[PDB]
RNA sequence: CGAGAGGUA
DNA sequence: TTACCTCTCG
């Protein structure tokens, strides 16, 4: 007879793209840099200069 | 989010937000969500709500409300079940349409588009 | 639970809060599971001419649910 | 927050590990920096901890594999130098260095090459308690301390009360004078001490005594104390307590410990050994400082803080680390799944760990404090079996330490449930059930029963008793059995078979998706790096075979593709995309697909209609015949590329003004590839030059000598000699291609694709092909796909047969093909004969189940030789196909031939073949102009050096051959 | 050429 | 244990 557990959720459609963002999926990653950079452990090209020259000028 | 670009674009709003923006003045289309962590026909419209957010990006406020937070005022808006939506135009002297129930976004697109 | 993410939302389905541990719903839903259990049901209402109200009746007729009194 | 609803992402132990060093790491290292000053009193260096800056990359990291180059941050921290005659003070950041940074998928670029660093794991600090059986009498009992350092503390007692160290080789070494050199009283520890007539009727610091903050936990655990955790000494009280559990146990009130379990074992990671390096690096930084002071007192001049410091010690530290460590390893990337499996591993070998010859038998079994925490599967066969492995899913990394496996709570609270992570110690005091709650007798359902784990063992209990259940589907596997479909029907021995394959599949030109599937092939594209997906929301503006643009809220992002470029296993690599322009993207969605992939899912092998059956003999043993369709239709071609570099008649004919061979061009081996020094193609190597970069360079002592590299293009098929097989452990090379019009055929008149023997499936035990194939036929015929989760019978017995035979019925009464299910053998129909016509006698299982194709063809086995180049010392043919050498007829050879009794074979093969240089050269001409070759009588050249080596070390071999008619001696040279 | 690492059967 | 293959690194 019947199964207990329903065949549909088992199928998938033949042409489908899966939905990344969905319920059962882990939360998007982020690129590490970006990351860093964002908590401040990271500093960037612009802020070494600017923290260079100001010292140099105090030198 | 300087760097590293937020994931959800629909925020939480308060009966107190809520009601100044009512009361204010506005040029583009809201629309209110009511929902409960909860109810499981909710997590299936939370995907849809945050898509028609990246289609009409500053031509209309998609924003959302917790019933267990708020739970008196959904009884003053008339709220009889969980996926409920508000439509309310930018224009004051037209009525505001409410819609109840898991509803397709081709509709959701009609309203705002044609009749708010 | 979280605001936001809805990965963790699932908890409250398998912890449930109490008046909700077994969800009834509209008096749709009731029919078409009277015709899959075996058993013949109809439906009396009225729903618009527009494009989802045809979808709802689309797929009562589908399932076999007598639809002669919308 | 995370792995709590949802399985965790593949590569979060490496990100998590990764930011630790950064921060805490680098601070810590840092601090214990001395301030550096000279003889009685000199110049004083003081490196400001506070302030330390980390900057980004220079070059962007597509770059860095471009000039071979590597990824890396700088070091800019704060320092002040009071020279002692000055007494002023000068600021500035000196740049010390560069740190390595790391791709979020795990991978870190170090000249070029992608890097991947492995977990280990090793024995924690703490005190262990063993019963020694004892050879005499009474068992010896004994106790040690594991440190940091890796020196051990041993402790005993005898059947007389013996309390002796056991550090010393020397028998009896007094614990109590230990403890005496404590300045302790004896009065003291009569005090101290339970069991105190025993004790009574009796009458190193910088490396052992430190513990770590893991070895003092263990240590108050284990002995009861509270020293608090802020102390990280061997005080002495503790070695006092350790000595009255001792005798404790010898009158019987005691545990004695299991050292296989893994609350008494640690794991190392990324961040430890970054940490570690960083140490090493800074001490160098020490020597170096202190030298350049003695240079400024002879030169007298006044330093500069830069001066003083180099960068050349933090680089180098790195970049030897990563080149010549044991667990830095390359990255394997001839398909996605290998490079989400890399990262995973977990080894007990490695520096400062077991070798593998040396290690126990009983550290490679399984124990019970394993499960949900390292997979039982898989493991490397070999003298290594057992010792390399893999973490499970669910897995992550504590506190401390200890891995941890998810638990669900069902003991009764106010929310009545939460998921938790348990330490590998703590759990074993709760009763786990994996069972389920379906059963109902005439009183109710907390009475019922179900199987549990308790203590490390298996009970059954009522669902009363039950503290946690394990509820997620894929908990006590890795990520490779959790490929496999129907699992629970497939022995074990052959899971670890076919994990093992499916890491040497080849990604094909074209891609299909699977009918039957688990479900984790979605996650696994995910998270292996070869799918683009957005970093941002937006529309799809432009859209080029090259580039994609994004435009969200006024900002245009471009997105660079991947066009036919090589990999580290010469394998392809080609993106192509999914979205169709003027399409809304959220963040995380897919944009384009990569190789082995088709719309978001693992795809690396195809789907085929197969018949299970013997054919004339072209199965025996483990072979498949096949048919040519799959030649003609190009359903497995493969590309492969590879690459030939240097460093700076008909032939020359490609060869542009500088000589180098042109782009397009198609080269067979002997042709010149680049301008004597030429560089020509090796054999087997035919295709076309997709690209040539002559690259400048740097780092070398002359402008490094730029290097020419070409790259070549071959196109594969199938053909005999190739292996294939399925994901059950199913493995074959194929023996014949055959036309369509020979091949066995069905009902509807279609011909089976290949054909494979029925007799292997009861030796090997798979049943889950049976049950794949059938579904696949189904899915076919009714459009559907299925991906089905393992252990499916917790639902209902034989639940995977109620699946197969009522998709397999449907499917033959939508599509109205009778033959697709059979009421008599179902699964089973009766095909024919294409040569005859005629009705094969008993009925077939035919099914249309997935085949990948593996790395390992025949192109790449195939080596012949005669003549060629010899070596320089043995002078014996060299090894190698790439270097067009011999075979060796080795030791279990030479006995064979014995054996037979073929002495004149035999020399041959010793003398003319093989090292005797005079006879070798006769052998060609005599066999060109028609002659006889004779035996040869002098030695060969093995057996010349011997002598030479010998008469090195003062010793005189010689021979001689006494005449039997004569009876002279004589001397052979 | 000396080491190291990943495989195969 | 035998044989086989690829790589990197000073
Ligand atoms: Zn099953």
């Amino acid at each position: 007879g019947d199964p207990v557990y329903p065949t549909i959720n088992y199928i998938q459609d033949p042409d489908e793209v899966i939905d990344y963002r969905g319920p059962d999926f882990h939360e998007p990653t982020p690129n590490m840099l970006a990351y860093l950079k964002e908590h401040g452990k990271i500093i960037s090209r612009e802020e070494l200069e600017k923290i260079l020259a100001k010292e140099k000028t105090e030198e | 989010g300087k760097y590293v670009r937020e994931d959800y674009l629909v925020k939480k709003v308060s009966a107190k937000d809520i009601q100044e923006l009512i009361k204010g003045e506005r040029n583009v289309p809201l629309i209110i969500d009511f929902y409960a962590t909860w109810c499981g026909p909710c997590i299936l419209m939370a995907q849809e709500l945050e898509m028609l957010a990246v289609e009409y990006e500053s031509n209309a406020l998609i924003v959302k409300v917790d019933t267990d937070d708020e739970y008196e005022f959904a009884r003053d808006m008339q709220v009889r079940g969980l996926p409920t939506l508000y439509f309310i135009s930018p224009d004051p002297n037209k009525d505001a349409i409410r819609t109840e129930g898991l509803i397709p976004i081709q509709m959701m697109r009609d309203i705002i588009n044609n009749d708010l | 639970m979280h605001q936001d993410k809805y990965s963790e939302w699932k908890m409250l389905q398998w912890n449930p809060p109490e008046f909700v541990r077994a969800p009834g719903g509209p008096p749709s839903n009731v029919a078409i599971s009277h015709v899959r259990l075996g058993g013949r049901a109809a439906f009396m209402g009225k729903v618009g001419n527009d494009e989802f109200g045809q979808e709802m009746v689309l797929l009562m007729n589908k399932e076999k649910v007598q639809t002669r009194a919308v | 927050n995370e792995g709590i609803s949802t399985i965790p992402g593949f590569n979060q132990i490496q990100f998590e590990g990764f930011c630790r060093f950064i921060d805490q790491g680098l601070t810590e290292e840092l601090y214990k920096f001395p301030k550096i000053e000279d003889t009685d009193q000199e110049i004083e260096f003081q490196l400001f901890v506070e302030t330390y800056q980390l900057v980004e990359p220079l070059i962007k990291e597509r770059d860095a594999v471009y000039e071979s180059l590597t990824y890396s941050s700088e070091l800019y921290v704060s320092a002040g130098l009071i020279w002692k005659n000055s007494r002023d003070m000068q600021e500035q950041t000196i740049f010390i260095g560069n740190i390595p940074l790391m791709n979020s998928l795990g991978t870190s670029i170090v000249n070029g090459i992608y890097r991947i660093v492995i977990n280990q794991i090793l024995q924690s600090p703490g005190i262990y308690y063993r019963s020694e059986l004892d050879h005499n009498g009474i068992s010896v009992y004994t106790g040690t301390i594991i440190s940091d350092w890796g020196g051990r503390s041993e402790l005993e007692i005898d059947r007389k009360a013996r309390i002796w160290a056991r550090v010393s080789r020397k028998q009896k070494i007094s614990i109590l004078v230990l403890s005496s050199a404590m300045g302790l009283n004896l009065r003291e520890i009569l005090e101290n001490v339970c069991y105190p007539e025993i004790f009574l009727s009796f009458l190193f610091f910088q490396q052992r005594c430190e513990l770590g903050r893991i070895g003092r936990r263990n240590m108050n655990r284990r002995l009861n104390l509270d020293i608090p955790q802020n102390n990280t000494f061997l005080l002495p009280r503790d070695i006092l307590a350790a000595a009255d559990h001792l005798i404790g146990l010898k009158f019987g009130m005691g545990a004695l410990d299991d050292m296989n379990h893994l609350k008494n074992k640690r794991i190392r990671s990324v961040a430890d050994l970054l940490q570690d390096q960083f140490g090493l690096a800074l001490v160098r930084l020490e020597n170096v400082v202190r030298g350049t002071i003695c240079g400024a007192i002879r030169h007298k001049l006044i330093p500069t803080p830069q001066n003083l410091v180099t960068s050349t010690p933090l680089t180098t530290t790195y970049e030897s680390f990563f080149g010549l460590h044991p667990l830095s390893q390359v990255l394997d990337r001839t398909n996605p799944l290998t490079q989400i499996v890399h990262g995973r591993k977990l080894s007990y070998l490695g520096p400062g760990g077991l070798t593998g010859r040396t290690a126990s038998f009983r550290i490679r079994d399984i124990h019970p404090s394993h499960y949900g925490r390292i997979c039982p599967i898989d493991t490397s066969e070999g003298i290594n079996v057992g010792l390399i492995g893999s973490l499970a899913i669910h897995a992550r990394i504590g506190h401390w330490g200890s891995l941890e496996s998810p638990f669900y709570e069902i003991s009764e609270r106010s929310t009545g449930v939460r998921m938790l992570y348990l330490s590998p110690g703590r759990d074993e005091y709760y009763m786990v059930a994996a069972g389920n709650s379906l059963a109902l007798n005439q009183d109710i359902q907390e009475e019922q029963v179900v199987p549990a784990r308790y203590r490390q063992e298996f009970l059954t209990i009522a669902w009363e008793q039950v503290h946690l259940r394990s509820i997620f589907p894929f908990q006590y596997f890795s990520i490779g059995a959790s490929l496999i479909p129907f699992i629970e029907h497939n022995d074990a021995n052959r899971a670890l078979m076919s994990s093992n394959m499916q890491r040497q599949a080849v990604p094909l030109s074209r891609s299909e998706k699977c009918i039957v599937g688990t479900g984790l092939e979605r996650q696994a594209a995910l998270d292996s790096g070869a799918l683009a997906i957005a970093e941002r929301e937006g529309r799809v503006v432009y859209t080029n075979t090259d580039k994609i643009l994004l435009a969200g809220n006024g900002d245009i992002l471009s997105i660079p593709l991947v066009i036919y470029q090589r990999s580290n296993k010469n394998t392809c690599m080609h993106q192509k995309l999914q979205v169709p322009r003027g399409k809304c993207i959220k963040k995380g969605q897919i944009l384009a697909d990569g190789a082995a992939t088709v719309g978001g899912e693992l795809a690396l092998g195809k789907n085929v209609l197969v018949a299970y059956m013997p054919w004339e003999g072209y199965n025996s043993e483990d072979a498949v015949l096949i048919s040519e369709r799959l030649v003609y239709e190009d359903i497995y071609t493969s590309f492969h590329i590879r690459k030939y570099e240097i460093q700076t008649a008909h032939l020359l004919r490609n060869l542009d003004k500088n000589g180098i061979v042109m782009l397009g061009s198609w080269v067979e081996t002997g042709d010149i590839l680049v301008g004597e020094t030429c560089l020509k193609l090796p054999i087997g190597g035919r295709g076309r030059v997709i690209d040539v970069r002559w690259i400048q360079k740097r780092g070398g002592s002359s402008y490094n000598p730029e290097t020419i590299r070409v790259y070549i293009l071959q196109k594969r098929e199938i053909k005999v000699g190739d292996k294939v097989a399925g994901r059950h452990g199913n493995k074959g090379i194929i023996s014949k291609i055959l036309p369509r019009q020979d091949m066995p055929y069905l009902q509807d008149g279609r011909s089976v694709d290949m054909v494979f023997n029925p007799l292997g499936v009861p030796s090997r035990m798979n049943v889950g092909q049976i049950f794949e194939c059938s579904l696949g036929l189904a899915g076919s015929l009714l459009d559907r796909h299925y991906r089905i989760a393992p252990f499916d019978e917790r639902y209902e017995q034989e639940a995977s047969r109620k699946l197969v035979f009522s998709e397999l019925y449907e499917a033959s009464k939508q599509t109205a093909n009778p033959w697709v299910f059979e009421p008599e053998y179902p699964g089973k129909s009766r095909i024919f004969d294409g040569r005859t016509g005629n009705p094969f006698e008993q009925p077939v299982i035919i099914g249309k189940p997935y085949i990948l194709k593996l790395i390992h063809q025949v192109d790449d086995k195939i080596h012949g030789r005669s003549s060629g180049h010899y070596a320089l010392v043995t002078q014996q043919p060299l090894r190698g196909r790439a270097k067009q050498g011999g075979q060796r007829v080795g030791e279990m050879e030479v006995w064979a031939l014995e054996g037979f009794g073929v002495a004149h074979i035999l020399q041959e093969m010793l003398t003319y073949k093989s090292d005797h240089i005079r006879a070798r050269q006769e052998v060609l001409g005599t066999t060109i102009i028609g002659g006889t070759i004779p035996n040869p009588e002098d030695a060969p050249e093995s057996f010349r050096l011997l002598v030479r080596e010998l008469r090195s070390l003062a010793l005189e071999l010689n021979h001689f051959l006494v005449s039997e008619k004569n009876f002279q001696i004589n001397r052979k040279e």
